[PDB]
């Protein structure tokens, strides 16, 4: 049964108005890059411009409640899923050596007051070791992630 | 970010396969 629920829409709506400060039920610019900047980050206004714009479909340039909506199902179509699975390597690779190695992973996870042990995270890349070249690479990422 | 926030589904649901 893949037909969306009442009841589903109103436990992402209540998350929905955290990022929204304003409570005009738009999210602005201001809002999100104001929230990413706690992320340690530093964008700059034409990179948001165009994140923010390919989903605009009002052309207003903020994006509504229905706009959000259409994304969290869009994970089902997995549209944009390809550019966060690229992106997500350059988030989880810190190194940038093109390879993500075993220290690399905890410190991530540590950030967000995640942490596993070394058997779990030591048995992971021995699962994920595709190629056996003891890294996991952009190859070994995204193919681990195209499984039905 | 639009992009970003969709990736909290991918952490979530997605890493929840692992076990
Ligand atoms: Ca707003
Ligand atoms: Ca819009
Ligand atoms: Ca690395
Ligand atoms: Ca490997």
């Amino acid at each position: 049964a893949d037909q969306l629920t009442e009841e589903q829409i109103a436990e992402f709506k209540e998350a929905f108005s955290l990022f929204d400060k304003d409570g005009d039920g738009t999210i602005t610019t201001k809002e999100l890059g104001t929230v990413m900047r706690s992320l340690g980050q530093n964008p700059t206004e034409a990179e948001l411009q165009d994140m923010i714009n390919e989903v605009d479909a009002d052309g207003n340039g903020t994006i509504d409640f229905p706009e959000f909506l259409t994304m969290m199902a869009r994970k089902m179509k997995d549209t944009d899923s390809e550019e966060e699975i690229r992106e997500a390597f350059r988030v989880f690779d810190k190194d940038g050596n093109g390879y993500i190695s075993a220290a690399e992973l905890r410190h991530v996870m540590t950030n967000l007051g995640e942490k596993l042990t070394d058997e779990e995270v030591d048995e992971m890349i021995r699962e994920a070791d595709i190629d056996g070249d003891g890294q996991v690479n952009y190859e070994e990422f995204v193919q681990m992630m195209t499984a039905k | 970010m639009d992009v970003f926030m969709k990736g909290l589904s991918k952490a979530k649901e997605g890493v929840v396969a692992a076990a």
